[PDB]
């Protein structure tokens, strides 16, 4: 419990998102140069973005 | 001037469909000089 | 059923801009700030029983052709990428509210400052904007007016309908619905199903889906000629008693005396009008308005690349690299080939075709005059004020006024059968 | 300024990051495109057929450029 | 300047009226040259 509790702290800390990754409820939305392969071995949810490096 | 890559390489040097045509009205330029005239500058 | 949402806005006829202004907005908007103007549009031609007319509406292409304009420079705003909805006005216009719900007067600082330059031939994707892609019955409601818009602003031509023959849709529901419809006209019937589609979105096969379908189906054989009180589909037809009028008048009907043999099987193709005079038949607006209407929840096959300008090539719902043909016809030779159709059924005779091909001559005669005439005045107009240019008719050419393919179009649809 | 213009990949209000953006081109900005050229000098051809359609990348000019082309002009 | 001619609808080359007369204020000038630089450029 103490470190689920430092880590929501963490969470709500303040500051900004510096990731290009942005939700979004269409699909998930994969980069082009991760190394997930979620995406071959589904059919439907995934989509990989190629301008998203 | 080799190269090589491990999972993926959005740029391949040694690759295909790259192009090389030098021309006239592309040229090729840098910042050689500027104008620093210390009367001009003030 | 379909997946994925897009649409196609109006082209430029030659000029700088979307081809409409502030007098026509305000006609437009006249009793209703809603841009959604298909009932306004379904009240204003009345049910087709007569030849409407008006200053600045001549006819009932020019006021959808007119709603066709004002949705593709009004919905420009909110699409752009920084999605904003009410910070830029188009002809002192601006959204109230983010779910797109009318337009009003913009307010003194946006009348100051510059209003947005709209574009030519753009291609949008519903998903793209938030409250769109957040709500799916909002979208659904919205789909259906914008289907009836890139229909009719996919091609150069008048608009296109989708005929479909299947033996396997009629079931007992369909065949206790389809039976209340037995002395109605085809506007009615139009009208109660387009009220019922609004209301409800229909699903992929729903019994209302296949209901219209097989109406369109019907009117269609009946329009060429293969279908008729002594040759019926489950004895079923269409009843003209004035074929080459100015206001054609079609009435369900039933009959006993023989029903045709129908092939097993699943066929269909997309038709279209390419004479000018489609402009004043209520019959060809109001099925392409039911094909729209159905384009929300059933993703229709494609349209093939050749037939269609370079610019409406390889939309992802729409056109494709392999895909059906659209055929074109024209009014006045369609006509000649319903008459021969019947007198070699053996149903009709010399004389009474004699009077069908007078009458039908007369007509075009009248709607070409009348449709010069108000080009003509259009473009004085234009030529008069160049800063508010406007069309109120779709554009079209002289070489139009020639037949084309009906031939071919009216063998396809009897081979249909 | 100088260089050349950039603009945010994907959503908008949400550039943190440099690789958020991409080097914008005609595409985005249709009216910087050869058949939307005011072609006042005759230089474009009026065929359709002859006029490509292709992408085409973007540059900033300076006001230094600005004022010496327009002076340019001055010696026709 | 210019020669002989005889039109005489707008000026009159070989007339009277027109005066001659240099002086240091008024000079002499065109576009020989300008700030092209490829640095300044850009």
């Amino acid at each position: 419990n103490r470190w689920l509790s430092s880590f929501v702290s963490q969470i709500m800390s303040d500051g900004v998102n510096e990731t290009p990754l942005w939700p979004q409820e269409r699909y998930v939305q994969i980069a082009y140069d991760s190394p997930s392969v979620v995406d071959g071995a589904t059919q439907y949810g995934y989509v990989r973005k190629n301008q998203l490096r | 001037m080799g190269n090589a890559s491990s999972i993926v390489q959005t740029i391949n040097v040694t690759g295909d469909g790259n192009v090389f045509k030098p021309s006239a009205e592309t040229s090729s330029t840098a910042v050689p000089s500027l104008s620093l005239s210390p009367g001009m500058l003030n | 059923a379909r997946a994925a949402f897009l649409f196609k806005t109006v082209g430029f006829g030659g000029l700088q801009n979307v081809p409409i202004n502030d007098e026509l907005s305000s006609h437009l908007l006249r009793a209703g700030n809603s841009p959604w103007q298909l009932t306004q549009f379904l009240d204003w031609i009345s049910l087709g029983r007569g030849l409407a007319t008006s200053a600045l509406v001549p006819t009932a292409g020019s006021r959808y052709y007119q709603m066709s304009c004002l949705l593709s420079g009004t919905l420009q705003i909110p699409f752009r990428p920084n999605h904003r909805w009410g910070d830029i006005r188009f002809l002192r216009l601006v959204w109230s509210a983010p779910t797109l719900d009318g337009l009003v007067v913009a307010p003194p600082q946006v009348l100051a400052q510059p209003a947005l330059q709209a574009q030519a031939d753009r291609v949008y994707d519903c998903d793209d904007y938030p409250f769109l892609a957040r709500d799916p019955r909002f979208k659904h409601r919205v789909y259906q007016q914008l289907s009836a818009v890139t229909l009719l602003n996919l091609t150069g031509f008048g608009p296109i309908s989708y005929v479909r023959v299947d033996e396997d849709m009629w079931s007992g529901d369909v065949n206790q619905l389809l039976m209340n419809y037995f002395g109605h006209t085809f506007a009615e019937i139009a009208y109660t199903l387009c009220q019922a589609s609004a209301n409800r979105p229909w699903e992929y096969d729903g019994t209302y889906a296949r209901m219209t379908q097989i109406v369109l189906s019907l009117f269609w054989l009946s329009y060429v000629g293969v279908i008729h009180q002594q040759n019926t589909y489950r004895t079923f037809y269409f009843q003209c008693n004035r074929r080459g009028d100015a206001a054609e008048v079609w009435i369900l009907s039933c009959s006993l005396n023989h029903s045709a043999q129908i092939r097993p099987g699943n066929r269909s193709l997309f038709v279209m009008p390419t004479s000018p005079d489609w402009n004043m038949d209520v019959n060809l607006i109001l099925s392409s308005t039911l094909t729209g209407c159905l384009c929300s929840g059933s993703q229709l096959p494609l349209i093939d690349n050749n037939s269609v300008p370079a610019v409406s090539r390889n939309i992802h719902g729409w056109t494709g690299r392999a895909g059906n043909q659209l055929h074109g016809f024209q009014v006045r030779r369609m006509v000649t080939e319903f008459c021969d159709r019947l007198r070699r059924d053996g149903v009709m005779t010399q004389a009474q075709q004699n009077q069908v091909e007078a009458l039908a001559d007369q007509t075009q005669q009248f709607k070409r005059d009348k449709l010069e005439t108000w080009a003509r005045e259009d473009d004085q107009y234009n030529q008069a004020h160049p800063n508010s240019t406007m069309f109120r008719t779709k554009p079209f050419t002289n070489a139009q006024w020639g037949r084309g393919n009906t031939g071919a179009t009216s063998a396809a649809i009897a081979a249909l059968i | 300024p100088g260089g050349v213009p950039w603009i945010a990949v994907g959503d908008e209000t949400s550039v943190t990051s440099p690789g958020a953006l991409r080097r914008m081109t005609s595409k985005d900005i249709p009216e910087t495109a050869i058949i939307n050229t005011d072609n006042s000098s005759g230089a474009v051809p009026s065929e359709s057929a002859l006029v490509p359609y292709i992408d085409e990348p973007l540059v900033v000019v300076t006001e230094h450029a600005i004022t010496n082309f327009t002076k340019a002009e001055m010696a026709l």
